């Protein structure tokens, strides 16, 4: 009946410590050994630390001079501190407990609470902008024709696009984020519909960016 | 340190057939301390296997994990739609630990082209000095198709952004976004701006171009 | 098996 909560800054300037914390309901610290893993986005899994509750600290070969890890059994929970942080440690953060594997132990896998995405940026909150993408070039009659909204130069990376306020959910495709050189995020979603509908439809994309709280809406026609 | 090399990296099947991933070990594992995580889209990973054999609870009998010493092996029976995702190989046996690359375990489809879309930038775009020309891949499989980007016939490079969809649900593709970025005066100074779509679905290249100021 | 698990908990220590 183990549980683990988590929490920890999500967001942080470069060269700032990141903290994280992690809590363990049902079961002792010293009964299971606890390590912190970060997984960047797209990428394999890392292992950074790992942390006993006599405080005996094993940390990934690449980061041991930049980062820390304590834990105290008081509050029957442990804490990972990193100093100077930079943009490639963006990741989602999870803190696990290493796999027992051993008949005796009572519930003898391994559980963790839901990771904490950490964006390290330079950039602050900016909203979206939102420009049409031509609708058809002399497009074939009879035949798809494409629509399309790009959001460009937004941060953070939440963001919510549904074309015809979520009527449309055919045929629709929202791509992820692409994060540029200068550190904005930029994002397009596409909608294949019959041409023959051009002449006779209305299409709208809703942008949607809750942080920035800026919602924009517009309108592609064909030009 | 043991290096762990999951093969063959990208599994391709269909319902019914049986999949076999594999994790080798660089070095030996004297505890056969090892595990397998099944990773979906978005959502956090879940411990499958844990050691050689032993299965996690919560999972069908149908995922049974074998092997020993340097090799270790992961087998999916009668695999159901739910269970493609990617998977790794995870060693705690022997500091420092290590996690394998991943194998990506996808459905199979019969071979599809894509429906390739040019869409240049739009004059309200132009006014805030950048030009975006984007060029869409939809509803292609497999996964691997190549974008090349074309500015008056002068081959684009490292200029370009691409992102990709994860494989749909339904028809069980792949969709590409590809995007060229230049500065509103790069983009003035040519006419023809083309993107060049190559998939092993069509016999030959595809390209859509269009001429800017029509 | 709590205290089990705590002297299971000596010879895994991290090598």
């Amino acid at each position: 009946q183990v549980q683990l909560q988590q929490w920890g800054a999500g967001l942080l300037k470069p060269s700032e410590t990141l903290s994280l914390t992690c809590a363990v309901y049902g079961g002792s610290f010293t009964t299971t050994y606890w390590n912190w893993i970060r997984q960047p986005p797209g990428k394999g899994l890392e292992w950074i630390g790992e942390v006993n509750y006599s405080g005996n600290a094993n940390y990934n070969p690449s980061l041991k001079g930049r980062v820390a890890i304590s834990v105290d059994t008081s509050k029957n929970q442990f804490s990972l501190r990193l100093n100077s942080v930079t943009a490639a440690d963006t990741a989602i953060y999870y803190c696990t407990s290493r796999i027992r594997s051993h008949i005796a132990y009572s519930w003898k896998g391994d559980v963790w609470g839901k990771g904490t995405t950490v964006t390290v940026s330079s950039a602050s909150t900016k909203g979206p902008s939102v420009f049409p993408l031509a609708p058809s070039s002399k497009s074939t009659s009879g035949g798809t024709a494409a629509l399309g909204c790009l959001v460009k130069d937004y941060f953070p990376e939440p963001v919510t696009v549904s074309w015809n306020s979520g009527a449309l959910t055919s045929g629709v495709h929202t791509f992820p984020a692409v994060l540029q050189s200068s550190g904005l995020y930029s994002l397009s979603s596409v909608v294949t519909v019959p041409s023959s509908s051009l002449g006779t439809q209305t299409y709208i994309c809703n942008v949607n960016h809750k942080p920035s709280n800026t919602k924009v809406d517009k309108k592609v026609e064909p030009k | 340190e043991i290096v762990m090399t999951q093969s063959p990296g990208t599994l391709s099947l269909s319902p019914g057939e049986r999949a076999t991933l594999s994790c080798r070990a660089s070095q030996s594992v004297p505890r056969n301390y090892i595990g397998w995580f099944q990773q979906k889209p978005g959502q956090a990973p879940r411990l499958l296997i844990y050691g050689a054999s032993s299965r996690a609870a919560g999972f069908p009998d149908r995922f049974s994990g074998s092997g020993s010493g340097t090799d270790f092996t992961l087998t999916i029976t009668r695999l159901e739609p739910e269970d493609f995702a990617m998977y790794y190989c995870h060693q705690y046996d022997r500091l420092p630990y290590t996690f394998g690359q991943g194998t990506k375990l996808e459905i199979k489809r019969t071979v599809a082209a894509p429906s390739v879309f040019i869409f240049p930038p739009s004059d309200e775009q132009l006014k805030s000095g950048t030009a975006s020309v984007v060029c869409l891949l939809n509803n292609f499989y497999p996964r691997e198709a190549k974008v090349q980007w074309k500015v008056d016939n002068a081959l684009q490079s490292g200029n370009s952004q691409e992102s990709v969809t994860e494989q749909d649900s339904k028809d069980s593709t792949y969709s590409l976004s590809s995007t060229l970025t230049l500065s509103k005066a790069d983009y003035e100074k040519h006419k023809v701006y083309a993107c060049e779509v190559t998939h092993q679905g069509l016999r030959s290249p595809v390209t859509k171009s269009f001429n800017r100021g029509e | 098996t709590d205290k089990i698990d705590q002297i299971i908990h000596d010879f895994i220590d991290k090598p």
